[PDB]
């Protein structure tokens, strides 16, 4: 598909603004396993430290997953913008 | 009251500024000097273009006439009026629209008369004066039918209303033109000057007067000139406004009256008018009641600018211009004519 | 009683809004759009 | 011990500061694009510049947004009334804040664009009085929040 | 050329949103050559890439403003010099268990209780970035900053005016003007400045 | 007129039932059943004062508000034939922040006595409360009142002065001094405002 | 007993309702037809 | 007090003073006075409401934080989830609708504010204590018609 | 133990969602299509264009339709009025302010669709200005979620 | 246990669904009616097309009289006042949101009759428009009936 | 509300019926829809007055 | 003891003097520049006698802060009623009057520079004109200075 | 052995006087000085003899001060409530009987300053009537003497 | 015994008719200055004979003032209330009937002064007019009469 190179350029650059930004996020909750403190608790928190190194491996994980999304689909818009 | 003064600027806050900022940059007393001290038409232009007004003769023939500096000078009164006509609002425009009536008044009379006596639209609409126009149709095209174009003006132009007084087409064959027109016009100014009323603020206290001026100067003129026609004196009553310092008593004087001595004895009652009465020397070699009567107009118009929350501005603005066109026109006269002890039949606007 | 604390303090803040809305709404329907385009 | 009721000013606070910034907005939207419209026909080159209003207008109604939102993530059950008059006084203070600031956005912008159209030199005077306007609608913003921690 | 970025900076003072911005303008400097030789009939993308090199040093500020702030998409910085307090010594204080109750309560951390302080190394301790109070600690000192920076610029502008009266040679222009004008200024907000350090 | 007919009605009907009620409750000899101390002390003092500080600086920023399109018309549409217009005339616009900025930081120095009160039965609850609160109403009302007809009355003025010099630059500066006191009327306000809360303690 | 809660709903509430009839009555009472095309002629 | 006792010099000595002068050498004193006095009424009150409009910088830097602390915490923090497929899936379009929003709304809008907002403070509060007047646009000949 | 009549509110503001969105779509919708009819005997090639401010106007009317729909599959009888209270204040911030957003479609759509028809460079410019509108409407969304689920 | 009066607002919610879409059928009826005599003048060739907006009107009418119905069909005496509200919601819902449709059925019925006398390809996007006043109409109707349901 | 339909409607098609005959079909059509719609009112009072 | 709500009078007292004050001087104030403008226009060497009517409106508002200001230091918590309802009076007497005078002083001056213009002799009748509107501002003034001191 | 609250009659009394003597003062003021200013212009000489509607207007001014002092000085703390009506009843019997007064003495001012000038023999006639106008004033201020001492 | 308020309603009797009876007569009072002024251009020999109707207008404030002295002379602390519902329907009777009296005396005048100009036949015929307009009048003076003594 074209979908005109102007918008695969624009999904280029949203596609490295994921990637670099969700890795990011991984890795700072994996060295600060930290301020943010956005893991997606529950609410029934128990005294267990561990649980904040799980979660935040957990975290870890789903960011980068949601990266490799973007790897896909910078990969398509790259080819289309090249081949525009 | 409290009315204006707050949401006059609303929507109508950018024509009050443009139409005083584009009365700024009429002719000055200074600049009608400069004028005068001409002789010359081509430096007549050249003097002229030191002002907002020039460059309009451009590419036009290289002798330069009286016709040309006429037309040219309504032209850009029209384009720049009917730029703040289109910028408007109803609550505005409304009152624009009624400033174009008076000339789409005299236009359809146009339009009547060669209808009456065969001539085509087509042959008529180019010598209709400006903001007439006419973009609706049926008024078109009537195929030289009076009874086409009647219908066609009862339904299509606005000014259907006013032709209430002369109808059944019967009125338009039996009535003289002259008694149809000013019919229709004493129609207008009832209609405009309740109009203005309805609109009870500054624009009734600044607007009315020269309304109600008009209405008087229409009694007095058609008083004096009627004497020396055919016309039932009664007929002519019918003609006088009521919207004036006369109506309450006064008309009945002048429509009794077939004497000049009569009419002023009338406009001895009301100093605004006895003044100009005596001012009008009427000398074989000086100024005459119509142009005291153009004088008063203009200081009434001038003054219409000491109220910035109205919409009297812009009819006197339109109606301002026009005798600052006039006083253009009659200095080109004069130069091309070569009367130059009679330059000074201009009206000063200020 | 015809009326409690809590519902007559409810209806004084209701009606000040109420009015600010009035305001609001005055301006907003005395609005017009033009007749005719100046040119082309 | 919470006084009943205590909660209906909080809630009314969130949704007066986006429903009166809307107002303002939308009115100085309409009233810009009216402009915009009868300019752009004989300018269209200025179309693109003649939207500025209409962005700052925008920006009032995100003012709303940034209270309606910061009430509405502050509402409890048990709200013990002075919180919540000071949350009605949040919403009350940007609406007719944005309100009045979309008034003048909007009747502002209008002339604005005719008289840019006929004098560009105006252009950045247009700005400039729409830019006051837009401070004046910051102040409502910031007056919500400050009463959020009073 | 410095002045206006500083300004903006500090009314955008974010890291993350700075360096986007500079990126942005970095696109067009990229270009440049091939805009430049070039039709540009829209206006708005020449107004912005004629202001390129305005942009870039605005978003230049705004991530030294937005680094000091510790606000990168609402991310704090951590420069492993959180010392503000030691939790270690909160629960010794007669805090037994707490997170029980914490379930229904916040708890704010006192000050000075003997086990508490220390600045952080560079800018606002990240650990406000988190806080619910943070609405009257850091807005307070921003509230002060505005003021002080408001007033210094103002002063630096009357300052110029002094070398604008001795250009054109108008000593009463200082005598009765710079000197009682400047003086009313520095008593008045000077003083208050003072007083906020 | 469909709108100016229905606020008359409202008006009329508003005040013409609260008429009869008022009367009809003396004709039938009630117990002073509308009691005026009961509404003001039911009432709670928090609405009284928050309303005033919303009211402080919503009103006084419409004021600025209104001005500031009153002025910036005048200047637009005379600026086409005088672009001198924005270089002086656009400090009428600034007196009209500087009406808002009145209204400003009073609301906000005001806002700042705000207090909870731990309160429940007014019976001797507040005595102090019921004054500030009733103060904070008024002092919030008063500035705010003042500034927004200040910001109307510098739109009018400015309008006129913009007016003026597109047609005469050496009016510009004598005009000046008419705004100047809408300014200092909006200033009066402020000083009432601060006395009316110079002795208020809230909680 | 509750009295004022009912009272306070059933007079505002009826009074709203009756209200927006009311105005839907004026504006549909004075709905402009145009008073064109053919009202011209027969007026 | 000191602050009112410099007062009398900015208000009215200096038109006092050219009047003293310009008789000796030999001005509408009037007119003087009307000037100077509108001036340091501006300068005077001005120094207030632009202290004032400096808080611009506080108010449009708080609304920034409120905008970016509300845009992360109202998209990206509720896109996040203890399920592991579901949250990785979800930050993929949850983030990307959210950069989204923070180009549109913060980096080109709340910049372009910015960007008036603080060339508003050059304009009126500090050129306004040095620059004035004005002068006429530099229009030499140039080569300009290459293209 | 809960209170009576708590139903009232939440009910008042499914209603009131769905009523004043009608309301702003409808106005919208009128006020577009008398310019469509005006403009379109003209320039008949524009008729499939013209019809966006009128499809933008649904949308204001879908953004109520949501809402009243969520807040009343919400409603039940033992309501704590807590609820109910968010359950009106949700109602009414999107309806109204999608009742904004109408007016600024309405206006809007009536002068650009007339406008493109004396100038097609305008189509963009008027679709622009109508997301600004769309955008405004959506906050109200964004917001009556927010405190329906609160 | 069943609180006096609550069965007032279920009644009142069957009448104002008739009422309020009725009135807002017979505007649109009305105004659509002029414009019809209008163009019949011009030419009658089109009289029974012009007709539709009519129809479309008469179709708003029985939303309202098919939800008065349903609410009457579930009035009791011995009513549990929730019940009660949603039924006042559900009339008002449907009542006033085809209120508002009837209107904008009759404002676009009027212009895009009179422009079709001008204009024979004005037809297809005049439906279009009337499609969009019924679907404004039908969203009142669904969420009436799903709190009657409720 | 049928009242209100009737009478513009009536207005504006009798006097239209003269200026073209052919008016008077749709005139009584469209009459006959305010009709229905007064009818439904009587409809909805005999159920609901029977309740 | 001394009652509560015994101050709120007082206060509107107070308050109402400078707000009603203010507002007589501001629409003098705003009516006189009006006038003096669009006669500056047409000769300018009239300003500065033209000038007398806007401080004229100043004084009401100078009226207005001297009551407010003597009422806003008497304000106390202990107030015995008596004393409230005497500033409530002094308060409304002076705000209420003034406003009247400032209304006469606007008046009056913008009819005053027209006449002035056109013919300068009038200058010394227009300000006899406006001390009898001074005059009523005393007289208000006077009864509320009397009131707070009983 | 009093009421409470009962003196709050009589303030009101005390600034009703004062506060519609004023208004109607103003009136009269602001009519008249319109008048003169018009007037005046074409026949200056007039200007001396043209004031005096304006001196008959500030006389309503006095009779509200007499009253509003008069009643000022009766008020007490320990007033008797019966006092208190007769003083209100006195303060509003001259204010709102001086405000029609002052009416009639704007508008006959008004016409009869320009009929005079088109008319000298009228000076008799407009002055007459003004008679009449301070008669209609005093009538009120007869009875309110009356009530205030009764 | 004594009912508290009777006095009010007593004291706004003797306030009322005296208030309106003023309002009526200066409304009439105005208007035939008004047509007196202009009349006197034309035909000021009339002038003398054309002040009747202000004279009659005044006979309107001597019916009101009548009745409130004796009113007022006749309030006691003691008044049974009986006696005070009389004193309300009394000054209330010759109040209003003096007012509505008051408008036929100012409009008639109005236009019979105007129309005497032209017709001097028509002066009989004036009076005769307001003649019926004194007996309106006094209708109402001879029931506050009857009244005030029952």
């Amino acid at each position: 598909l074209c979908c005109g190179p102007k918008l695969a350029a624009c999904g280029i650059v949203l596609s490295a603004w994921g990637v670099i930004m969700l890795i990011m996020l991984g890795i700072f909750f994996n060295v600060h396993s930290l301020i943010e403190d956005v893991p997606f608790t529950e609410k029934d928190f128990e005294n267990g430290p561990q649980n904040i190194y799980n979660l935040y491996e957990q975290v870890s994980y789903n960011c980068f997953i949601a990266a490799g999304l973007y790897l896909l689909l910078g990969g398509f818009s790259f080819c289309q913008v090249r081949l525009n | 009251s409290f009315f204006p003064e707050l949401y006059f600027n609303v929507d109508n806050g950018y024509l009050e500024g443009l139409v005083r900022g584009l009365k700024a940059g009429v002719l000055s007393q200074a600049d009608y000097l400069n004028l005068v001290q001409c002789e010359t038409l081509e430096d007549l232009k050249l003097h002229l273009q030191s002002t907002d007004y020039g460059n309009f003769l451009a590419n036009e023939a290289s002798p330069l006439t009286v016709s040309v500096i006429d037309d040219k000078l309504k032209e850009k009164m029209v384009v720049e009026f009917r730029h703040m006509r289109n910028h408007a609002y109803e609550p505005l425009a409304s009152f624009l629209d009624f400033i174009t009536y008076s000339y789409m008044i005299d236009n359809v009379i146009l339009l009547i008369t060669g209808t009456l006596h065969q001539r085509s639209i087509a042959e008529l609409v180019p010598k209709c004066h400006p903001l007439g126009s006419f973009e609706q149709m049926e008024a078109v095209n009537i195929a030289q039918t009076p009874a086409e174009l009647y219908n066609a003006i009862l339904v299509d132009t606005p000014l259907a209303a006013f032709f209430q007084d002369c109808i059944s087409e019967q009125d338009l064959d039996e009535m003289n033109i002259e008694i149809i027109r000013n019919t229709l016009y004493k129609a207008y100014l009832e209609s405009f000057y309740k109009f203005c009323t309805l609109l009870g603020g500054t624009t009734a206290d600044a607007m009315c007067p020269i309304l109600e001026f008009e209405a008087d100067r229409r009694a007095f003129i058609i008083t004096i000139n009627s004497f020396g026609t055919e016309l039932s004196k009664e007929d002519r009553a019918k003609l006088f406004p009521h919207c004036g310092r006369l109506y309450p008593e006064g008309l009945a004087q002048l429509a009794r009256a077939d004497d000049y001595e009569q009419v002023k004895n009338v406009a001895d009652y009301y100093p605004e008018y006895k003044l100009l009465f005596e001012g009008a020397g009427s000398n074989p070699g000086d100024k005459t009641l119509e142009d005291r009567f153009f004088e008063h107009e203009v200081k009434l118009n001038k003054l219409a600018f000491l109220n910035q929350f109205h919409f009297g501005v812009f009819y006197a603005f339109v109606k301002l211009k026009e005798q600052e066109c006039r006083n253009i026109v009659w200095i080109a006269e004069c130069i091309a004519q070569r009367h130059r002890a009679k330059i000074d039949n201009y009206i000063p606007i200020f | 009683g015809f009326f409690s604390p809590g519902i007559w303090m409810g209806l004084l803040t209701t009606l000040f809004m109420l009015f600010i809305f009035t305001y609001g709404l005055h301006m907003i329907l005395s609005l017009k759009t033009m007749d005719r385009f100046d040119d082309r | 011990n919470n006084p009943e009721y205590s909660s209906f000013f909080g809630v009314m606070g969130a949704s007066s500061a986006m429903v009166f910034s809307a107002m303002g907005a939308a009115y100085g939207t309409a009233k810009s694009g009216t402009g915009i419209a009868a300019m752009s026909v004989m300018r269209p080159e200025l179309i693109m510049k003649s939207i500025i209003p209409v962005v700052m207008a925008g920006i009032i109604a995100i003012y709303g947004l940034v209270v309606a939102v910061l009430i509405a993530n502050s509402l409890t059950d048990g709200i013990t009334l002075y919180r919540s008059f000071l949350q009605l006084g949040a919403g009350l203070s940007v609406g007719l804040s944005g309100l009045a600031a979309g008034f003048a956005i909007g009747i502002v912008g209008d002339a604005g664009v005719r008289g840019t159209a006929q004098q560009p030199r105006l252009f950045v005077g247009m700005i400039l009085i729409l830019i006051f306007a837009e401070v004046l609608g910051l102040y409502g913003l910031i007056v919500a929040l400050i009463l959020s921690t009073k | 050329v410095i002045t206006f970025p500083f300004l903006f900076a500090v009314m955008f003072g974010d890291f993350g949103h700075g360096i986007l911005m500079t990126l942005f303008a970095v696109w067009m400097v990229l270009r440049e050559s091939r805009i430049l030789s070039q039709k540009n009939e829209n206006e708005m993308f020449s107004m912005v890439f004629s202001g390129r090199y305005i942009i870039l040093l605005m978003g230049l500020f705004s991530i030294y403003t937005g680094l000091i702030y510790n606000d990168c998409f609402s991310k704090s910085l951590n420069i492993f010099g959180s010392s503000w307090s030691v939790r270690p010594m909160f629960t010794i204080g007669n805090w037994t268990e707490e997170t029980l109750l914490g379930s229904s309560v916040l708890q704010l951390n006192p000050a000075i209780p003997g086990v508490f302080g220390g600045p952080y190394p560079f800018g606002i301790d990240p650990i406000w970035n988190i806080a619910t109070n943070k609405l009257t600690f850091l807005n307070s000192f921003k509230m002060k900053m505005s003021v002080i920076l408001g007033i210094i610029h103002m002063l630096f502008g009357v300052s110029l005016s002094l070398f604008n009266h001795i250009y054109f040679k108008k000593p009463l222009n200082i005598y009765f003007g710079f000197i009682p004008e400047i003086i009313f200024m520095s008593s008045l907000f000077g003083y208050l400045v003072i007083l906020i350090f | 007129t469909g709108l100016e007919l229905l606020y008359l009605g409202i008006f009329v009907a508003f005040w013409a039932c609260m008429i009869v009620v008022g009367i009809c409750y003396t004709i039938f000899d009630l117990g002073f059943r509308f009691d005026v101390a009961w509404f003001l002390t039911e009432t709670s003092p928090f609405m009284w004062s928050n309303l005033g500080i919303g009211l402080a600086i919503s009103l006084s920023v419409v004021g600025a508000a209104w001005g500031i399109y009153i002025t910036g018309s005048s200047i637009i549409g005379g600026g086409v034939k005088a672009p001198r217009i924005k270089t002086k005339n656009l400090v009428s616009i600034i007196f009209c922040e500087a009406v808002a900025i009145y209204g400003i930081i009073m609301a906000i120095v005001i806002s700042n006595m705000a207090e909870p009160f731990s309160a429940t039965d007014p019976k001797a609850i507040g005595h102090r409360n019921y004054h500030a609160g009733y103060s904070m109403f008024g002092a919030g009302l008063t500035v705010g009142l003042s500034n927004l007809f200040c910001g109307v009355c510098v739109g009018i003025v400015g309008s006129g002065a913009a007016l003026a010099d597109a047609q005469n630059p050496s009016l510009f500066v004598k005009i000046l001094i008419v705004e100047i006191f809408g300014s200092a009327i909006g200033l009066f306000g402020v000083i009432v405002a601060i006395l009316q809360t110079s002795r208020v303690k809230m909680g | 007993l509750e009295y004022s809660v009912v009272f306070n709903l059933v007079l505002w509430i009826m009074t709203g309702l009756a209200l927006a009839v009311i105005i839907t009555s004026y504006n549909i009472w004075n709905m402009d037809p145009g008073y064109d095309s053919i009202i011209y002629r027969m007026t | 007090v000191v602050a009112m006792l410099c007062v009398p010099w900015m208000l009215l000595f200096k038109p006092l003073i050219l009047r003293h002068q310009y008789l000796r050498k030999k001005f509408d004193f009037g007119d003087t006075m009307v000037h100077q006095a509108i001036h340091t009424i501006e300068y005077c009150l001005g120094c207030i409401s632009n202290t004032a409009s400096y808080l611009r910088l506080w108010a449009l830097s708080l609304a920034h934080a409120q905008l970016s602390e509300v845009l992360w915490t109202m998209v990206i923090h509720i896109g996040l989830h203890v399920r592991s497929l579901a949250g990785g899936l979800g930050l993929f379009f949850i983030f990307a609708a959210f950069a989204t929003l923070t180009v549109a709304i913060l980096l080109i809008m709340e910049g372009l504010s910015a960007f008036l907002h603080a060339l508003r403070l050059h304009w009126v509060e500090f050129q306004n204590k040095f620059y004035t007047g004005t002068g006429f646009k530099f229009l030499p000949f140039s080569f300009e018609h290459i293209r």
